[PDB]
């Protein structure tokens, strides 16, 4: 007997439980619903979605990213929550592949539902899926090709990977321009993996093709009142000092005197202390001074009297980016000028972007920090362009870290499923059927890719399966017209890490969801 | 009876006018009740 | 309804009708390999078509003439 | 189709409504013009009484809702 | 070429038609305020603010 | 037209007298300048009736077929004997068919 | 061949508007066309609406 | 266009082509203007203010 | 533009319509629910079911007959109503086969749902099913054996 279906009642008011059949039904329905929702946004011909928030602000969001779609939805199905967390972790690990992993998990769970309907124990399905995952991972690893040794070939691979990543997003209208932009921005990092060193500035107005990667750097801060607005051959000092009603850090200190003349003397002493600090800063021989915190009226007046540009309130990200792009050292003490390195750039001036004014650093010394100006017709366009560019930058950084690449367009899935089938027809028992279902899901991935374009998905997938059967290990879905072709020639390249992560995460989530035979919910708060 | 993952999608889109018209009066009633109950029950 | 592309099929049929004078060329819904409805024996009454056109035109005119609604 | 959470008036309706509001404001004070004009007695619904012939005072004391009537009062 | 792919959803078409209808309604709303002979709109917000 | 004069305090009786005088003059003028045919010609009378029916009909949804309906109306009226009783002209509405399918039964 | 023929509200018909001093900068029409086309393209690539 | 069976992707590309052609056409109609010409600036400002 | 998904309101209060995907989903869900309910009572090892009436009498009925099960259930899904009427007519025509015909219809509709998901026009499915039904009927007739001559 079960807890719910017993003459005695064992639960609080509002709590309930779902046994094997009901729990499996709910989990499969939730997972399949998530997979069907996130799909149709997959492949070059995928569409976008509108996320209309019901809150007071009623935020409007248009996106093709699977992770952002899955995270910004009210989910009550626990298996749907598992898939959403899978997509979020997929996005955290690498920029791309959220939709692919979600769809793969949904297809695996649908095949598991069919197998359970075929009277197969879930443990057998799990074992078969573990074997299939091992075989597919080995096949994909053997299929990977590395081009990190050759510089020109590696750059071509980076271009192809960026184009493939951007092919499914709104940036595909100007794919070449944004591909070159993203590749240059990533290459300017000189191997550093900190994507926060790349700043994406969204300015409304102008066409999407008006977006550009600045040759230097751009800051959205202001300058003091009496300070120069243009400096050539600037020597930049980056600081993280107070320079605002600067208090001695003895918190118990106080001023106790018997006359106001002494109070005036103490005030003059404080002003003299600030003046001496400014003089020590100026002893470094600088033209532009950048401080992380605010700069009050007296220090900025002193800077203006010395003809030194002072930029205030550049946050931790701002000072880090200026240090990266100019080579300066973030300083908080000014007693050893010889021990502090000063940033250098050819020119600092004010540029007029849209209706806003920004500080432009040109001819920077190092340049290991980038600013990208995004121009668009709507706020939604700018947000989606930023998200797509973020995905492209993340994938490019991953490829820089690990140069192993695989072929997209369903080729990797086709070879994975070919290996899985070769293993399946070599194993007795229902585990062979489980591995066949694994292969069917792997086929279903490029099947959905082709379906999104209105092509003859069944015929194209059959042709791909045959071609991989004879030995054509590079055949894939040629999406230009609706045929199959060599992806080595077509340059539909994709990172090996992304595909491996997609496969492993999808298999893991399908396994953990399939193991559940009882869903118990406490009384909601 | 299946398909609990309804994903009501643009269903509520076509009813925002009526829903918000009802919600304005509901919020006014809730505010009036809260102001009435601010004094009462608290130390009644 | 038959799955073919509407604009392309209709344009091709109209062009064929203009080129060779044959008002019997229509939409091959059953995919019989020919467009000549005389051969396919797709026959409908002339009275039915005339009534269709007349009634549609009359109702469209009557709807267009209305410019005010006074629902309670 | 618009799906704007509010009411909309267009054409002769809004023009007639604005002229209505302006004419009502004018008729409020039309009887206090010229030497044969007569004063008005305003009550501030708390017992406060104001007796005046000045148009500005009358229009300031009255409660006005229509935007065109507000325009005339500010005028 | 034949029957071709069958569109079994019809939801995307409805979404596209709804979006177009909304945009056309907005244009028809702000259509009479165009050119030297266009008039002004008076808008009263949730508060008492009035903007012509 | 008389509202502005009402607003300025004109006595209503003056307006009433002016309306009565103007209406009497207008009716007399209409009777004076109205065109009549003092010949009792059958063809001319029928043409006049048909033109009047067309004018009375060229404002409705049947204005496209106003000549056809006007001819049938003239025929139906002429078939009435001496009192032109409205109950002697039956009107039957049958759903379906074009407006040109409507017929007058002798 | 009348490149500058436009609507003349003062005259009430069609006439050259350069004689009516009705001119506008190129970067108004060009910007409007570009942004409107981009917005239409963005809208066309949408097939579903999701409530958060 | 959509009711005719056209995919909402050929429409976008064709609209992009039309936008490029229209931008070229508008650039063809353009006339160079110098800031030293006060009459053109006054005419532009008057045209802007004509509708208000 | 869908009739329900239009800015103007056409239907009365309480009236609604389900378009292509929604109608197909509803019909398939109802048919599959009916088929799964009726099945598991099929074959020699089938098991009976208890029918508890919600009326005042609360009549108790345990049965294995498919038509009897389908008759005494509150059905709101229209496709489920179609299948129930099919079972009733099958019972009227011949004594047995109600469970078999219901399960066969449900399985056919499940396969139709799969084919529709595979982007196949339902008219093509109907034509293929007509050809298959003709072939199956001919084969079944060709295998029938008659023994009425010998007592
Ligand atoms: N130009 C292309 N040709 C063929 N397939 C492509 C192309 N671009 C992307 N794809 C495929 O589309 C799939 C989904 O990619 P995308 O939608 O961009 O991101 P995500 O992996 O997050 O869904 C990838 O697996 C890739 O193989
Ligand atoms: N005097 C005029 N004669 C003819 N057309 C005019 C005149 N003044 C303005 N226009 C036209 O009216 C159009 C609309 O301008 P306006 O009503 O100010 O709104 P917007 O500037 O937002 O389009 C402009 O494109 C302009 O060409
Ligand atoms: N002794 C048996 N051996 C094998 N199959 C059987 C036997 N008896 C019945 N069946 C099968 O069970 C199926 C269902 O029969 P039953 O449940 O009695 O009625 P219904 O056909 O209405 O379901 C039949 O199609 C028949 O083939
Ligand atoms: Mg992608």
């Amino acid at each position: 007997a079960s807890l719910s279906l017993a003459p005695v009642n064992i639960f609080k008011a509002g709590a309930d439980e779902e046994r094997a059949e009901t729990a499996r039904l709910t989990s499969f329905i939730g997972a399949i619903a998530i997979g069907d929702l996130v799909k149709s946004t997959l492949g070059p011909k995928g569409m976008d979605k509108i996320l209309l928030s019901s809150g007071r602000d009623a935020s409007l969001m248009v996106t093709n990213d699977g992770a952002t779609i899955l995270k910004n939805i009210g989910v009550d199905n626990p298996a749907a929550k598992v898939l959403v967390d899978m997509s979020r972790v997929q996005d955290d690990e690498v920029g791309d592949g959220t939709t692919s992993v979600t769809v793969l998990a949904a297809e695996l769970l649908r095949e598991a539902e069919s197998l359970i309907a075929k009277k197969i124990h879930p443990q057998t399905i799990i074992a078969g899926w573990r074997e299939a995952t091992k075989a597919a991972r080995e096949a994909l690893l053997s299929s990977a090709v590395d081009h990190g040794s050759d510089e020109v070939k590696f750059r071509q691979d980076l271009m192809n990977i960026a184009g493939t990543t951007l092919s499914s997003k709104l940036l595909t209208h100007h794919k070449d321009h944004f591909t070159k932009l993203a590749v240059e921005a990533v290459l300017r990092l000189k191997g550093s993996g900190n994507l926060e060193a790349i700043h994406i500035i969204k300015k409304l107005g102008g066409s999407l093709a008006d977006s550009y990667l600045d040759e230097g750097f751009l800051l959205d801060k202001k300058i003091g009142v009496n300070q120069p607005k243009r400096i050539e051959n600037a020597k930049i000092l980056i600081a993280n000092t107070g320079m605002d009603t600067d208090k001695i850090k003895i918190f118990g200190s106080r001023v106790r005197v018997d006359s106001t003349a002494k109070v005036a003397e103490i005030e003059h002493a404080e002003k003299e202390k600030m003046k001496e600090k400014v003089e020590r800063i100026l002893k470094h021989g600088i033209n532009c001074f950048i401080n992380r915190q605010l700069i009050y009226n007296y220090p900025e007046q002193l800077f203006g009297a010395a003809g030194v540009m002072a930029i205030e309130h550049a946050d931790f990200a701002g000072v880090e980016r200026l240090a990266l792009v100019t080579g300066g050292e973030i300083a908080s003490t000014f007693d050893h000028p010889e021990l502090v390195k000063l940033g250098s750039c050819k020119l600092i001036e004010e540029v007029m972007i849209g209706e806003d004014k920004l500080i432009h650093f040109s001819g920077v010394a190092l340049g290991e920090a980038c600013t990208i100006v995004l121009r668009g017709a709507t706020q939604q366009i700018l947000d989606e362009a930023e998200r797509s560019l973020h995905d492209a930058l993340c994938v490019l950084a991953q490829t820089v870290k690990d140069s192993r690449t695989v072929y997209g367009g369903g080729c990797s899935e086709m070879l994975m499923a070919h290996a899985v089938t070769q293993l399946a027809n070599r194993t007795p028992g229902k585990e062979a059927v489980a591995m066949e279902s694994y292969a069917k899901a792997l086929r279903m991935l490029p099947t959905i890719i082709a379906d999104n374009a209105g092509y003859d998905s069944a015929d194209l997938v059959a042709q791909l399966r045959a071609a991989h059967s004879e030995g054509n290990t590079t055949a894939g879905l040629d999406m230009r017209e609706g045929t199959i072709g060599d992806m080595a020639i077509l340059g539909i390249t994709e990172s090996f890490q992304v595909k491996r992560q997609v496969l492993l995460s999808a298999a893991e989530a399908a396994e953990v969801i399939l193991r559940v035979d009882n869903i118990i919910k406490a009384a909601p708060r | 009876l299946a398909g609990e993952g309804i994903s009501v999608n643009t269903g509520p889109k076509g009813v925002i006018n009526d829903w918000r018209r009802f919600k304005q009066l509901e919020t006014e009633q809730r505010e009036e009740q809260c102001r009435e109950m601010e004094r009462l029950i608290k130390k009644l | 309804n038959s799955g073919m592309n509407p604009i392309q099929t209709m344009t091709e049929v109209r062009a064929r009708q203009v080129k060779e004078m044959n008002p019997a060329l229509g939409i091959d819904c059953l995919h019989k390999g020919t467009n000549d409805m005389k051969q396919q024996h797709v026959i409908e009454t002339l009275i039915g078509k005339k009534q269709q056109i007349s009634l549609a035109t009359q109702m469209v005119r009557m709807i267009l003439k209305i410019d005010d609604i006074r629902k309670p | 189709p618009l799906s704007v959470f509010g009411d909309r008036s267009t054409g002769e309706t809004i023009r007639s409504q604005n002229v209505m509001a302006a004419a009502s404001i004018a008729n409020i004070v039309k009887s206090s013009l010229g030497p044969v004009g007569l004063d008005k007695m305003l009550v501030d619904d708390i017992g406060d009484v104001t007796i005046t012939n000045d148009g500005a005072t009358i229009l300031k004391l009255l409660e006005v809702e229509h935007p065109a009537a507000k325009v005339l009062c500010e005028l | 070429r034949g029957k071709g792919a069958y569109q079994d959803r019809d939801k995307p078409a409805q979404i596209r038609f709804s979006n177009i209808s909304a945009a056309k309604a907005v244009a028809d709303a702000i259509r009479t305020s165009l050119g030297p002979k266009g008039m002004d709109k008076m808008i009263q917000d949730g508060k008492g603010d009035v903007t012509i | 037209q008389v509202k502005p004069y009402v607003e300025e305090g004109l006595h209503p009786q003056i307006i009433i007298r002016a309306f009565r005088t103007a209406t009497q003059l207008a009716v007399n003028k209409i009777k004076e300048i109205a065109v009549t045919v003092k010949k009792a010609d059958k063809v001319e009378q029928r043409k006049l009736l048909e033109k009047c029916a067309m004018t009375a009909l060229s404002s409705k949804l049947i204005s496209q077929q106003k000549a056809f309906f006007a001819k049938m109306v003239v025929d139906a009226v002429m078939m009435l004997d001496d009192l032109l009783q409205l109950k002697m002209i039956g009107i039957k509405k049958v759903q379906g068919g074009a407006l040109e399918d409507s017929q007058l039964v002798a | 061949g009348e490149k500058t023929a436009g609507i003349n509200v003062r005259k009430g018909g069609i006439s050259n508007i350069l004689e009516e001093l009705v001119v506008q900068p190129l970067l108004v029409s060009v910007s409007a066309l570009t942004l409107a086309t981009e917005t239409v393209r963005s809208i066309l690539k949408i097939d579903d609406v999701v409530n958060t | 266009l959509l009711q005719k069976g056209i995919h909402p992707t050929i429409i976008s590309e064709s609209f992009q082509k039309a936008l490029e052609k229209g931008i070229e056409i508008l650039t063809d109609m353009s006339r160079p203007v110098e800031l030293s010409d006060r009459e053109t600036l006054l005419n532009s400002a008057t045209t802007s203010l004509n509708s208000k």
